[PDB]
């Protein structure tokens, strides 16, 4: 769909990844 | 004459205030004024021709130029041939040009042409909802001020409340569209500091035809009649091909409608020359049945 | 031992130089990103006083470290409050780890565990979390090498023996002993305890409880007064007190902050005592809200001990976020100033504020103070509001659309007027763009020609004829009758209201005034429709009501020659 697709987006340019990767986003922040 | 004999006009106690035509005719020819000069244009009615039929002649002034309160006036370029602000006499202020309220002023004299040096004292631009930056910072610098580091007192905020000067242009990239829901891409944009990107604004407006213009609405004249979305700035990659082009996917569209949409980046100032921002074209998207 | 609160210590053994003579931790223990530790640093550290580790730990990318038996090795429980998303021990990307080693690990009160991309880590099987952990559904353990060979009298599970090490083995004792504790003979510990104990039947030798802990007897529940604290002690009402000057009270625990529907009450979380009020104090006595963000800073606070700045900025209009936040406000001890409101177009989101005591002030003694609000229209609709001021003037500058109308119907509603405030209100600022003539003119009498249109309107006069400077005639092409008012800006399409204006005629004869004025304009065109109103042009003064009158507009046509 055209939100899954800005979904990937957001992640891919917001960072704002699903809360399963959001585990993930901590260590990219972190240092 | 054999040498210069310009016609000197000399003013009651060094200020002469324009307020119309008749104000205006008593300089006419005045190709040297021995003073101050104050136009106070009043009336939505444009004199524009008939100051340039009487004041287009002044290429000197001794004293200060303020232009306060001119609601027709759109340009001075009716000094058509002002080339010497000498500031002998100054504003209050040590002022040598103010400008101050004026509400349709959109332009000062047209730089790529004129030019108007001003011998002493500051300038002075505020509330002046037209008038661009860009056009107040291009005096300051042919009029030798920024030349002589003279601390003008023009805030950013008063002047060109109304206008819009983003040299840069964005272009997008990719138009998705849906019944309800229109994603877009726009071109990576980043000012030469990455950081003065506060982020973007989308505005979209549901267009009956293609003749939608930006500064209608923005405009005191017209109200607003956009959607101001506004938008995060994107996660910078270090390497500049590997920018991906920021975007938006607005939401609760109306089946196969037209939308008149651009967007435009919400950039801090940046002291100087500023690092400027960006903004898109009006596009039209239909959506989708 | 002592009490130690979280620590985040990372490449820092200096840091780490504290946990020598401590026990518990009310918090999160991080040690990573440990590049240069060695073997050899390792080697020679070792901490067998931590017991419990209320968070969670986490190990990141510690280098040099092969074996945790030797750093932490009398951990038993965990806690597991505050979990790392969903988790209650993070081992990821541990290039030199061996093995856990953590041979003293009984139960995990809550949480899971997080085992991915951990190279060269052996012994991974042979850990039974099912008699450790609860829910072993949770776990993710995944990518690590366990060919490793995991060599081990140790007691085997669901069959696989459970070691940690090759010379430890996992503590696994009968049914019987499920939660309470278990000696190295074989028997339970007391029926409060956890983990393990010293000796077996006994609540004053243990140093796991899954309860309360108090006074070494661990405890099922806190008795009064002692208040619950963090589910593992029980603190007193004075300890947790002073803890809060530098914590209230709810449900028989002082806990950091009140629920949803309580507040503080001068500790015990309580919502209305007789008249409710609550007090918002603020830094040096000012707040600026600019945002929403800082609105919401000041939501319910219904008594405000500073000053308010206003400074909403933008076209976009944020009235009715301002009203959800600021609109409970009905006290502000300090001054009052908006600055800079480019679309606030009204006061009236301050719903209930009553009162600016004004006991700080702008400089200048200003209690209320309003300035550049470009599209203030209105301040409160004083038909209904009412705002008193105790002390300090009122201010208002360059306030294009905020007629003096309402201006001076505050100087009354403010007490300032009644205590001869001398009220900085630039005269010439404030309304300018809006013409607020409250009185009606009426076109007496309306001729018109082919190239002019004669008309004359009642007359009008104020109290003082002399207060008359003229009037003004506003006429303008028309060849839709919609134009709108004129609003100090004429209109947005290119045709503008001419304006003339028009010396007030003879103050003549009887008191009726039998001298309606008249304006004969003469530039105009055939066929053409023209809307005319107009307006008077009067003094104003402290008579406080020489507002003047304006005419409706009017759709006057002139006629038609060849």
């Amino acid at each position: 769909s055209l939100e899954q697709e800005w979904a990937k987006i957001e992640c891919e340019v917001y960072g704002k990844c699903p809360p399963k990767k959001a585990y993930y986003d901590w260590f990219e922040r972190q240092l | 004459c054999l040498g210069p004999c310009p016609k000197v006009c000399h003013l009651l106690e060094g200020e002469k205030t324009i307020d119309s035509v008749t104000s205006a005719q008593e300089l006419r020819g005045c190709t040297v004024i021995n003073g101050s000069l104050i136009i106070n244009i009043r009336g939505g009615n444009n004199l524009a021709a008939e100051l340039e039929a009487n004041l287009g002649l002044i290429e000197e002034i001794s004293g200060y130029l303020k232009i306060r309160r001119s609601y027709a006036l759109v340009s001075l370029s009716f000094f058509r041939k002002l080339r010497l602000i000498r500031g002998e006499t100054l504003e209050i202020g040590n002022y040598s040009f103010y400008a101050l309220d004026n509400q349709n002023l959109r332009q000062l004299w047209d730089w790529s042409k004129h030019n108007l040096t001003i011998t002493q004292g500051k300038l002075f631009f505020h509330y002046n909802p037209k008038l661009c930056l860009s056009e107040i910072h291009k005096m300051e610098e042919v009029s030798g001020t920024k030349g002589r580091q003279e601390r003008n007192d023009i805030a950013l905020k008063t002047n060109g409340d109304q206008a819009s000067c983003e040299n840069e242009l964005l272009k997008f990239s990719y138009i998705r569209t849906s019944f309800d829901k229109i994603l877009l891409r726009w071109e990576p944009y980043w000012p030469p500091d990455f950081r003065d990107l506060l982020g973007f604004m989308l505005f979209y407006k549901e267009a009956p035809y293609q003749n939608v213009t930006e500064f209608d609405g923005q405009d005191a004249c017209g109200s607003n009649s956009w959607t101001v979305v506004d938008i995060d700035p994107p996660l910078r990659s270090n390497d500049p091909k590997s920018q991906n082009h920021p975007g938006w996917l607005m939401r609760g569209l109306k089946p196969w409608t037209q939308y008149a949409i651009f967007v435009k980046t919400l950039v801090t100032f940046s002291d100087e020359r500023r690092t400027y921002g960006a903004k898109s074209d009006i596009i039209y998207v239909q959506t989708d049945a």
